[PDB]
């Protein structure tokens, strides 16, 4: 893809204790035109991995494409596809990285910002980021477009350090993450109210939240906003 | 009238015959037992592993091998050439959900494996597969 046309926003996403959390709208922007209402942008990998992707819509179907067809050829010739060598969130991003940069070396790469949020078979949480260059990053908080600069900063509070990831609990994520995406739509012009949320858990496994909305706006104190500054009424 | 029609693959006898793909049929008559029964809404496949000796680690060295989510193929004969033509039916079935996003029709197949196979005896050049398989699964139409 050489100029990307149908684009999602932004894809947030933070560790806890138990596990992952990550969210992503539910909009695909023509530009500056809102055109499509419901599309989801949070891919669920297995039972342990979510891959949430933002820019190009059609190189996000592609890179749904790839998935759903690795985890069909993890399952040939393979008695312990269902644990044991099931597909583990680092191979799957290792694959995605390695895609990445070899079509940015060809000159013709996905318009895409991936994050690979899930847990691992021995527990840990697994966190990281791809772009359309190849560079993967970790961090206990990750996100892309405009939350790398707004949900970032938020999340972080809850997050700043290694330290503090056994202390954060998944509500206290939950209600960070939340926040974010109210903070973001309020903020971002290509943003939607409805977005999806993904918990990756060690023990309870993978929790899909579809259809949630933004709540508890604060928008009364424009009612006394007037004039460009000098009018008074 | 003559003799040595049997030893070039695709050569056609003065009876009308390819004894080529005949032998290949005694190779896979000499392989072990493999059966498949269609029920009413689906297919079972089973197969006889023989234990050559109990060194053998049991429940591994599987022979039933699965081709894309829905189809189950098991062969009797050459098991490699089991192994060559699941390979290239599960390159046949990526292919076709690549271009049309449905996965592949059990007689679309069906028909892939069989072009492949007939073009296994087109050409001196190639020898038959070694193998006869029972394979299978559930689509649309039942």
């Amino acid at each position: 893809t050489q100029q990307p046309i149908v684009t999602g926003t932004s894809v947030i996403s933070m560790k806890y204790d138990n596990g992952v959390i990550i969210a992503a709208d539910n909009l695909g922007s023509y530009g500056s035109l809102l055109r499509f209402n419901g599309v989801e942008r949070l891919i669920p990998v297995g039972d342990n991995t979510v891959v949430g992707i933002s820019g190009d819509i059609s190189d996000m179907q592609h890179i749904e494409r790839l998935l759903k067809d690795l985890v069909t050829e993890n399952a040939y010739d393979n008695p312990l596809a269902d644990a044991e060598e099931a597909l583990e969130p680092s191979y799957i991003f290792e694959y995605l990285a390695t895609v990445m940069y070899q079509r940015r070396s060809k000159m013709n790469p996905l318009w895409n910002a991936i994050i690979v949020a899930g847990v691992q078979s021995n527990g840990d949480q697994f966190l990281r980021y791809v772009n359309l260059l190849g560079v993967t990053y970790s961090s206990p908080t990750l996100a892309t477009g405009f939350g790398a600069h707004m949900a970032n900063p938020l999340l972080r509070k809850v997050v700043d350090r290694e330290s503090d990831i056994p202390k954060t609990t998944v509500q206290v994520a939950e209600e960070a993450i939340v926040n974010a995406m109210r903070v973001l739509y309020y903020r971002d012009a290509r943003s939607s109210r409805n977005f999806s949320l993904a918990i990756i858990d060690k023990n309870t496994g993978l929790t899909f939240k579809k259809n949630l909305q933004v709540e508890n706006m604060k928008w009364d104190f424009a009612k006394d906003i007037k004039g460009y500054g000098t009018q008074k009424i | 009238i003559g003799t040595g029609y049997d030893l070039s693959n695709s050569v056609f006898s003065p009876d009308g015959r390819n004894f080529q793909v005949e032998y290949a049929v005694k190779a896979v008559e000499n392989g072990t037992t493999s059966i498949g029964i269609k029920c009413n809404d689906g297919v079972v496949f089973a197969v006889e592993k023989l234990i050559t000796s109990k060194l053998l680690v049991p429940q591994k060295n599987v022979k039933i091998q699965v081709v894309d989510r829905h189809i189950g193929c098991v062969y009797s004969g050459l098991i490699p050439d089991g192994r060559h033509l699941v390979n290239r039916g599960r390159e046949e079935a990526a292919s076709f959900k690549k271009l049309y996003k449905t996965p592949i029709p059990i007689p679309a197949f069906a028909d892939r494996l069989g072009q492949y196979v007939q073009a296994h005896t087109l050409y001196n050049s190639v020898r038959p597969f070694g193998v006869s398989t029972i394979f299978g699964g559930v689509d649309k139409n039942g």
